[PDB]
């Protein structure tokens, strides 16, 4: 009676629909067992977060591109700021695992304990990193406008759109980089070169995508 | 934890800084003073690292203030932290050794009453001057209040005694660190930010010295 | 219980009454190598000695290279202070060292029976009446007697209070000489020069920046 | 049964009619907290007195001073007091009133009192509406000028940002932008600035240099979001 991935197929005896997103797609019955699916919901979401995140930076600094400002390409961008801004890079890298290894192992030991990572072990912050429900952390500093209390029903519409958001981002930062990868130029080239001609300009004249050409 | 004077008014306060401590306000953000064995420690502490700094102040401003109006000094116009090499009737090891020795004594003194109050109050050799009974530590008393004060409106003294001390204490951190950046008498730090006192703040002296 | 990692489940054996009440401990101990109660008895006072030493140590380091760089001290470097000072010695290295193993011997191993068996050292007879005093306390590694003169024992409040800053003053000096070897290792320069160096230029003169965190 | 936003809809349950200027227009659900929505009454009615106080200072600014330009005015003022004076001043200066109106609405019944001249007291307040010395001589009713207050703010907080974004693309101040619209209307809109269609972007050319001088250290002027204009 809900919409699956597959129409017809009925969705598996693991994934009743509860949680944000759902559509019955496992057809490899990874997330069978309910501790791993609970890790792979925390995993789909963090990836949907940081991909979001990405198409947001690769679909902003190559509206820079092209339309005449001096911001670079996304594949360029490593390069430029390490160069034009004396940064040595190692130690850029060291401080960004400083900093997310300690953002991440409070989110991987809320994991293994989801009431812990509270009791004013760190600064002085006792409800702030209680966390609500798997993935959705919440409190005064990951929910600062405060949407996840309030009306429910639109938090877990907004739990939805932001999974779908999330998926849809995943498969655009897989499609940059085979877009890089194929033609080798921007997205947003590549766009208004599907634009300017939308035939010819496509993925089956590329050479690289078939090879039967 | 009560209609106490705070230093930030509307906030919540630990509640141990109810007033019995002199000149409390409540300010301890980190929570310092939660075991009060800690806490009796800290307020001797503050104490005497405000008595000294009002001394320090004392005897930093009043001899350049002297030296700028002019007076003939054997030392006048030297710094406050030029003053260890200037020289002496003896040299500054032997001022070094009387000073950890007198002061080997008057500590020892002041500790013992610290750790057993009432039981410094009688001296070593004339065995018939005492301080009065009833004294607490951190306030003697006695030949140290030689000019009658303290036999009313106690506690309204002991909250000026702090309050100098602290805007002293703060006086001293400014000695150090503002005859360590711009290199000059803290007096004639005054003098140019009262020659003009918007093209010199801490900020364009700092853009400059950058 | 103020644990070294907030979300981890503490191991059992440092959870018991005869652990929790021990100085230091925050729960850490991700190789169980303590799980026996001896084992732990025992390394509670390597952690002790090993703490204590490496205190002495680091102080003999750093305050005299801060004392040296900021002049009124000419001290060399600890990893050139035994190239100079036997030049300036009246024995050689050899003789100084059978004479260290002596006198250090003949603590340590007193000390060996006194981990073995408590109070083993206060039996009367042993030596010229200075043995009375060689009971220690009633817990291991914190002996007091002669060796606290000033008298901070004799308080049985704020005691947990010194034995926990022993603890962690001795633990961020065994990796302040662990430091020490490897940051001698890595750039060839003393440590008040290597903070120096990092303080002149952080974001570019570090660890980072030398083949020891290669890729 | 009172004006919406949008006449045939129906006001989210959060609002209800209660604070002034509700007008049922919350589609995005920010006002669902009520700890929350406190926080935003604060900083809408901050956001839009600030708004007020900027559009009339760049309107009268134009009207006492059509030489110099309001975007440019931090530039060439030209003051006796020094460049960091004047910031450490109001520094000083607003982070006592700032977090005077912060410990406000934290604490609602905690902060009235002169601290220097302790027989001067404000009277209980509603929080964002201070009154008794902020306010003498308040005409009519008070829940009709607290209506149009929330009215005029929000229109000058759209105008302000009205202001910046004639400045940022005709480069000059709201009555000669105002007078390119009455002098030419048809050809000086944004649509005739600026089109999209797909496969080419023809954006409006910046009016505002990349940097300016300033004595010594150049200050770096953001011409807002250009690139993801039209
Ligand atoms: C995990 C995501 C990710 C991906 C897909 C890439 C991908 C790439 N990086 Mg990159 N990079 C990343 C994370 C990532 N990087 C991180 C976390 C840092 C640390 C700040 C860098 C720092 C970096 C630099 C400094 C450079 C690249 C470069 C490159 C390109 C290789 C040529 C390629 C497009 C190079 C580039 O721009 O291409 C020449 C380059 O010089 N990267
Ligand atoms: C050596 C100086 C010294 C010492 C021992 C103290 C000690 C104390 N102060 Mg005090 N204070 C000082 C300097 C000092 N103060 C100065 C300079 C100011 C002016 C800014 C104040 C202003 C002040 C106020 C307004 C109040 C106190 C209070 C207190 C008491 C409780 C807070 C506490 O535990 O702090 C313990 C303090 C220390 C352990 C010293 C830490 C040294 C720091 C880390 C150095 C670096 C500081 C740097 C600028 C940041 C305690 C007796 C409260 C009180 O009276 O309650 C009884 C109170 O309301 N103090
Ligand atoms: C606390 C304190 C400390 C540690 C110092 C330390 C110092 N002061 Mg000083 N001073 C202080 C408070 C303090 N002052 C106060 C509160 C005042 C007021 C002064 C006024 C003052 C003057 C006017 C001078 C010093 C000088 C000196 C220096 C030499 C002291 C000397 O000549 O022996 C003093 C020897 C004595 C026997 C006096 C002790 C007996 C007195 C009279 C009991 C009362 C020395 C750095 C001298 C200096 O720096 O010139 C180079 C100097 O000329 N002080
Ligand atoms: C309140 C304690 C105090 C403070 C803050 C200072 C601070 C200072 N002393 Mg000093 N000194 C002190 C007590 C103090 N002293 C005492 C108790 C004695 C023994 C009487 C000396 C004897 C002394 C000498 C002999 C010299 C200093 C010097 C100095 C200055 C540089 C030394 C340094 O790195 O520090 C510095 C401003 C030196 C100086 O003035 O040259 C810059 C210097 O030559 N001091
Ligand atoms: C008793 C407190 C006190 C006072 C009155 C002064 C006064 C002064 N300082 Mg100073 N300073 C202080 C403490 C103080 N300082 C402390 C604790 C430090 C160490 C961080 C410094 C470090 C410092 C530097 C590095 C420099 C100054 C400079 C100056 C002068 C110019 C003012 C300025 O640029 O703002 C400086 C203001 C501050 C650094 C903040 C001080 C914070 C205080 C404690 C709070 C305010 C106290 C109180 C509410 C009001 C004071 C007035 C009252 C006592 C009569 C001025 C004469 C500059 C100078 O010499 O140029 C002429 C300069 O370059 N100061
Ligand atoms: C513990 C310990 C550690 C870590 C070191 C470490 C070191 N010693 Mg050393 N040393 C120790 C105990 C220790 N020593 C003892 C107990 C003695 C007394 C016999 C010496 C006598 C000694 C001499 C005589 C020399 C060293 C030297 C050295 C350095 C060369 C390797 C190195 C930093 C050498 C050095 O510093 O030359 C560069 C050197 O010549 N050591
Ligand atoms: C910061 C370091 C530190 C701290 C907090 C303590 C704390 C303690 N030690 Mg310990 N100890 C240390 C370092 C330290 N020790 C080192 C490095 C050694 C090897 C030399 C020892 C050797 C030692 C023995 C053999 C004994 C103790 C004892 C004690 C206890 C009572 C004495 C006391 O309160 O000392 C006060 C602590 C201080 C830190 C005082 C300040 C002294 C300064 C730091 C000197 C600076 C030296 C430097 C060269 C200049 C208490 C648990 C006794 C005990 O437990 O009795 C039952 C006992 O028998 N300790
Ligand atoms: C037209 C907009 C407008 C309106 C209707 C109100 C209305 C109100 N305000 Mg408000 N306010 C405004 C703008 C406005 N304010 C701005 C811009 C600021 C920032 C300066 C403030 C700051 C403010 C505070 C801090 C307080 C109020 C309070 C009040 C209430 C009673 C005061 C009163 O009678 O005001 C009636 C207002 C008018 C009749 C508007 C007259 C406008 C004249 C014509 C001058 C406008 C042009 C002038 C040249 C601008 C420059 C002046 C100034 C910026 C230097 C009432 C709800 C008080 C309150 O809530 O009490 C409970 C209170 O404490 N307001
Ligand atoms: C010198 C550098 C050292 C700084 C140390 C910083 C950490 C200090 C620390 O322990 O925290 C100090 C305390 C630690 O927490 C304190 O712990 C104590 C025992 O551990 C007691 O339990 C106290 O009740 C508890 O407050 O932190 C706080 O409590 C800070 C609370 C601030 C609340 C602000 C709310 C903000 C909301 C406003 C937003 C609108
Ligand atoms: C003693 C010590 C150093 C003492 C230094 C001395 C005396 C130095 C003397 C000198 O410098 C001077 C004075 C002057 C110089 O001229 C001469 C020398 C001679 C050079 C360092 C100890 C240094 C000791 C160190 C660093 C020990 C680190 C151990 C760690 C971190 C282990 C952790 C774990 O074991 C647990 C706790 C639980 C397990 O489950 C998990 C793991 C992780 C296995």
């Amino acid at each position: 009676v809900r919409p699956v991935w597959f129409p017809g197929n009925p969705p598996p005896a693991h994934l009743d629909g509860s949680l944000a997103g759902d559509y019955g797609f496992d057809p490899l019955f990874l997330g069978q067992e309910p501790q791993t699916l609970k890790w792979y919901v925390q995993a789909e979401l963090v990836h949907g977060r940081f991909a979001m995140l990405g198409a947001a930076g690769i679909i902003l600094t190559s509206i820079g591109a092209k339309v005449g400002l001096g911001f670079p390409e996304w594949y360029d961008a490593g390069k430029v700021v390490v160069e034009k801004n004396n940064i040595d890079f190692p130690t850029l890298m060291v401080i960004q695992f400083y900093l997310m290894g300690w953002a991440e192992t409070k989110r991987w030991y809320d994991f293994k304990n989801p009431g812990s990572q509270a009791d004013g072990s760190f600064l002085g912050f006792t409800e702030e990193f209680k966390g609500l429900e798997n993935g959705y952390p919440g409190g005064r500093f990951f929910d600062p406008m405060g949407l996840s209390r309030g009306d429910a029903a639109k938090y877990q519409e907004y739990k939805q759109k932001e999974v779908k958001n999330g998926r849809l981002a995943m498969i655009a930062c897989l499609g940059f980089a085979a877009q890089y990868a194929a033609t080798g130029k921007g997205p947003l080239d590549n766009l208004a070169d599907h634009l300017a001609d939308p035939n010819h300009v496509n993925f089956a004249t590329n050479g690289v995508s078939i090879p039967i050409a | 934890d009560a209609a106490l004077p705070s230093w930030m008014p509307g906030a919540d306060l630990p509640g141990y800084l109810n007033g019995t401590l002199p000149g409390d306000f409540g300010f301890d953000p980190l929570y310092l003073g939660q075991d009060p064995v800690k806490l009796k420690w800290y307020a001797q502490a503050e104490l005497m690292n405000a008595r000294f700094a009002m001394l320090a102040v004392a005897g930093i401003l009043v001899p350049e203030l002297l030296s700028n109006i002019g007076f003939s000094w054997p030392g006048a116009g030297v710094a406050w932290y030029d003053a260890g090499k200037f020289e002496y009737f003896a040299p500054a090891s032997s001022l070094f050794g009387v000073q950890m020795l007198l002061f080997a004594w008057v500590e020892i003194r002041r500790y013992q009453d610290f750790v057993k109050p009432g039981s410094a109050n009688q001296d070593p050799i004339f065995t018939n001057n005492k301080l009065p009974d009833g004294n607490e530590p951190g306030y003697p008393g006695g030949i140290f209040d030689p000019f009658g004060w303290s036999k009313g409106d106690i506690k309204s003294l002991k909250l000026k005694e702090i309050k100098n001390g602290r805007l002293a204490m703060l006086a001293f951190a400014g000695f150090i660190g503002q005859a360590y950046t711009t290199g000059t008498t803290p007096l004639k730090n005054l003098s140019t930010h009262l020659a003009d006192p918007w093209s010199t703040t801490v900020w364009q002296n700092d853009l400059a010295r950058l | 219980r103020q644990s070294w990692l907030p979300g981890s489940q503490i191991p059992a054996h440092l959870d018991t009454p005869a652990a929790q009440a021990l100085a230091g401990n925050f729960g850490f101990d991700p190789l169980g190598l303590g799980k026996d109660p001896v084992a732990l008895r025992w390394y509670q006072q390597a952690e002790l000695i090993h703490c204590r030493t490496a205190m002495a140590g680091v102080a003999g380091i750093l305050i005299p290279g801060l004392l040296t760089k900021a002049g009124a001290l000419n001290v060399p470097e600890w990893y050139d202070a035994g190239k100079v000072a036997i030049e300036n010695s009246f024995a050689p290295w050899g003789s100084l060292l059978a004479v260290q193993l002596f006198l250090c011997g003949f603590v340590e191993a007193k000390r060996w029976q006194d981990i073995r068996k408590p109070g083993s050292q206060g039996e009367p007879g042993s030596f010229l009446g200075f043995e009375a005093s060689l009971k220690g306390t009633s817990e291991l590694g914190y002996p007091g007697g002669p060796f606290d003169p000033l008298g901070l024992s004799k308080e049985a409040d704020k005691w947990a209070d010194w034995k926990l800053k022993e603890v962690k003053n001795g633990r961020l000096a065994m990796l302040a000489f662990l430091g020490f070897v490897a940051q001698k290792y890595a750039t060839g320069a003393g440590p008040v020069d290597n903070l120096a160096a990092h303080l002149k230029d952080p974001w570019h003169v570090n660890y980072a920046t030398n083949g020891v965190s290669l890729p | 049964s009172r004006p919406l936003w949008l006449p045939g809809s129906t006001p989210p349950a959060h609002l209800k009619g209660d604070l002034p200027g509700d007008f049922g227009f919350d589609p995005l659900g920010l006002g669902a907290n009520a700890e929350s929505l406190k926080w935003f009454k604060e900083s809408e009615l901050v956001h839009s007195r600030w708004a007020m106080a900027a559009v009339a200072g760049i309107l009268v600014q134009e009207i006492v001073r059509p030489d110099v330009f309001w975007y440019n005015a931090g530039k060439e003022v030209e003051s006796p007091l020094g460049p960091l004076g004047l910031l450490a001043v109001e520094f000083f200066l607003m982070h006592w009133v700032e977090v005077r109106r912060w410990q406000d609405l934290r604490k609602p019944g905690s902060v009235d009192q002169d601290p220097i001249f302790s027989q001067y007291k404000l009277p209980p307040h509603e929080v964002g509406y201070p009154g008794g010395v902020f306010a003498p001589f308040i005409p009519g009713d008070l829940a009709e000028l607290k209506v149009k207050e929330i009215k005029n703010g929000r229109l000058a907080m759209l105008a302000f940002v009205g202001f910046v974004m004639a400045a940022q693309v005709t480069g000059k101040g709201p009555i000669a932008a105002l007078q390119e619209h009455l002098a030419d209307p048809w050809g000086t809109t944004i649509f005739s600035k600026a089109a999209v269609v797909p496969g080419q972007a023809v954006a409006p050319p910046c009016k505002i240099p990349a940097s300016v001088s300033y004595k010594g250290i150049e200050i770096p002027t953001p011409c807002f979001l250009q690139g993801l204009w039209p």
